[PDB]
């Protein structure tokens, strides 16, 4: 699906409006870097295996699959703690998941006859292309 | 309460239901928006409060079981679009 | 122009007797000719020019005025034939059956919501189709 | 007669019964399952040829 490696730092937290304060990782976000003459032996021993730099609708059109099955790994897997939670096979995390996925119900949008007014600009491209 | 589609409240239900008289649930409402519970706004000339929010409220195991099928629907729809456009491309993506 | 011509000069103006004139006069050529459908259906359909050009002028009319603008004499049967012309498609507007109202279609709503681009389907399927076809059959040996 | 099966009613000078009203419904966005068809087609027929 994705990335190899996570990165984790440590602190302690207020946790609720009263129950015990204790220590616990939270995420920080990841990213992998390169430098000059460490790239070109990666370029070198990756030049049997090689891709288009750009593509032309053969690199861009795959991305978007891809992308369709990371979504889809992720939605799946909320089931497996939302459901079991429900069964009541572990406590309730009441604090923190639930107004999240209360915020996340939200922000979907609508086609709502205003929106779709904006039909004026499909149109626009295709007097580009076709 | 109301399902998000109708998510507009005429000035009349307001007064309805907190027992006040029409004349003030403008200011009631500017006050709610001014500590930050609710960030709507408000339309007094067709008398309609257009809201929408950002708080979350405590729910009960009830309400779980209810939403796990409104999020069930989401993955099925995602799986068939993913199906469809595999099966009309896979010519040029191979 | 000898016969065409003074027949479709004669249809726009409302004279029914030059009408009568140029057909005894040319009837034998248009025989000839094996196209003798204009008396048969082309006589008794003049009307149909009269309520196309009110649709194209105005767009909320008295019934009771047509008749004056048309010579039909009555309101009755310029409802019949309005509603006639619009069953048949001619013209797409809309009678109150109340107060010899007629009211024209809504005005055109927009010109760039999805009746453009079913067009441009239609050019890009013949445009890709013409390269195709040429680039297939080039330099045979 | 016509009152069994057609509409408005018999003689009243005020009729009453079904509507032959239409609307579009064209309020819907979506065509999108077979726009997207076309569109993929355009990238199908701007390759596999070679």
């Amino acid at each position: 699906l994705g990335l190899p490696t996570e990165a984790y730092i440590s602190v302690e937290e207020v946790h609720d409006d009263g129950t015990p304060t204790s220590k616990t990782f939270e995420h920080v976000t990841s990213e992998i870097g390169a430098e000059e003459a460490e790239e070109v032996g990666v370029e070198h021993l990756l030049r049997d295996i090689k891709d288009t730099t750009v593509g032309t609708l053969s690199q861009r059109i795959t991305n978007q699959v891809h992308g369709l099955k990371g979504l889809n790994s992720k939605l799946l897997d909320i089931r497996s703690y939302l459901e079991k939670v429900a069964t009541g096979k572990l406590p309730i995390n009441h604090q923190i998941i639930y107004q999240l996925q209360d915020v996340f119900n939200l922000l979907p949008d609508v086609s709502l006859q205003e929106f779709v007014k904006a039909f004026y600009l499909k149109t626009n491209d295709q007097m580009v292309v076709v | 309460t109301r399902p998000a589609n109708h998510r507009q409240l005429t000035f009349e239900e307001i007064a309805k239901s907190a027992k006040i008289t029409v004349n003030e649930v403008e200011l009631l409402v500017m006050k709610a928006l001014s500590v930050g519970l609710v960030k709507g706004s408000i339309d007094e000339v067709d008398k309609r409060v257009h809201m929408t929010w950002v708080q979350p409220r405590v729910l009960d195991l009830q309400q779980i079981k209810g939403m796990k099928d409104r999020l069930e629907f989401w993955c099925t729809d995602v799986k068939s679009m993913e199906m469809l456009v595999e099966h009309q491309a896979h010519d040029i993506l191979t | 122009l000898m016969p065409y011509f003074l027949l479709t000069q004669a249809v726009r103006t409302g004279n029914l007797a030059k009408f009568n004139q140029v057909l005894d006069q040319f009837g034998e050529k248009f025989q000839a000719d094996g196209t003798y459908t204009l008396i048969i259906r082309l006589r008794h359909n003049v009307i149909k020019t009269g309520v196309r050009m009110i649709s194209l002028s105005y767009s909320r009319i008295s019934l009771a005025d047509i008749a004056q603008k048309l010579q039909l004499d009555s309101p009755e049967d310029a409802e019949f034939i309005v509603a006639k012309a619009i069953r048949d498609g001619v013209i797409e507007a809309s009678i109150n059956h109340e107060k010899g109202y007629v009211q024209s279609k809504e005005m055109i709503d927009i010109y760039s919501t999805r009746e453009p681009q079913l067009a441009f389907h239609q050019r890009i399927s013949f445009c890709l189709d013409i390269h195709n076809m040429s680039v297939k059959a080039m330099r045979f040996p | 007669d016509y009152a069994k099966k057609r509409g408005w009613v018999l003689g009243p000078n005020n009729y009453y019964s079904f509507a032959s009203q239409q609307q579009k419904p064209e309020d819907t966005t979506i065509p999108s399952t077979e726009l997207a068809k076309q569109v993929i087609e355009y990238a199908r027929q701007l390759e596999m040829i070679v």
